[PDB]
């Protein structure tokens, strides 16, 4: 899962 | 002489990158929506607007001496546009993953990009935008890259693997790796620009900002007060202050001698993501940007 997606 | 005056604020989609033009009164914002905006903040009129992609554009910088902007987006691509003619001078896939950060060498034709692919890459625009070097060693997303302004043959990379690495151009391994003790990673790294202190500064999801002597590798100071992820922290180039911004919605201005908070500003745009300094400063947020004059 992509961290710092925001 | 702190007199924080509001120069120009506009609403927009989330601003992930931001930069000042050095001679024109312009700010570039790069948006999560794939749009980028160049605003004249004195007349409050847009000078150029581009729908670059449909993916977030996390990084954007002026290259004033070439009349360009350079941007990097989650579609893995670096694009360069002439802001005078508006036309796209280069468009290439730079990494097989998100681009987090772009830095421009102050004199040499070099661009650094830091990426979720665990690397920093060096691009030379006078060699046809060729990849001249890949810097390998980090273990997670490279969130921030910055040249040492006092020796731009070196640069620092800030990484979610909880380290800063300082590299020499043309050299394959870090000059040193800084173990920050910021266990949730490093989102940002910046250099103190003046010759009297060999200082770097790091920001983290662990709520701290840390000051580093890059000669001894010692932590000089730890700045606490942000209540959520610290997106950035920088030394102001001309004022004895540090400026930070956070997902708690605030900018904070700290005394750079005593390391104590002088001012907290909630500019009402929700979470803060990015910063630029020209006493103009500018920050990009969930709901827009603000250009501020400190004096």
């Amino acid at each position: 899962v992509k961290l710092h997606y925001t | 002489k702190l007199d924080i005056k509001k120069t120009f604020s506009n609403r927009s989609d989330r601003v992930k990158g931001i930069d000042f033009h050095p001679t024109e009164p312009w700010v570039l914002t790069t948006l999560y929506s794939g749009r980028v905006e160049i605003w004249n903040y004195e007349t409050q009129v847009e000078v150029r607007s581009i729908q670059v992609t449909e993916t977030p554009v996390r990084a954007g910088k002026f290259i004033a001496r070439k009349n360009w902007i350079i941007v990097g987006s989650d579609d893995f691509r670096i694009r360069v546009f002439n802001y005078n003619t508006g036309e796209k001078v280069v468009d290439f896939e730079a990494h097989p993953d998100y681009i987090r950060s772009i830095a421009v060498h102050p004199t040499k034709p070099y661009v650094l990009s830091g990426s979720d692919d665990l690397t920093v890459k060096l691009w030379n625009w006078e060699n046809n935008w060729a990849l001249e070097q890949t810097f390998e060693g980090h273990e997670h997303f490279v969130m921030c890259v910055a040249f040492n302004p006092k020796d731009p043959s070196t640069f620092a990379s800030g990484c979610l693997d909880r380290t800063v690495k300082v590299w020499s151009l043309g050299q394959s391994t870090p000059n040193f790796t800084l173990t920050t003790g910021q266990e949730r990673g490093v989102n940002y790294v910046d250099y103190y620009p003046l010759p009297d202190k060999p200082y770097m500064i790091t920001a983290s999801d662990d709520l701290t900002i840390k000051i580093w002597d890059y000669q001894t590798k010692s932590c000089v100071a730890t700045l606490e007060g942000h209540m959520s992820n610290v997106s950035f922290a920088v030394f102001h180039p001309t004022l004895p202050i540090i400026i930070s911004g956070s997902e708690d919605g605030t900018l904070k201005i700290w005394n750079s001698s005593t390391y104590k908070v002088e001012k907290t500003l909630n500019v009402g745009l929700e979470r803060s993501w990015c910063i630029a300094t020209h006493n103009y400063i500018a920050s990009g947020f969930d709901n827009g940007f603000t250009v501020l004059s400190l004096g």
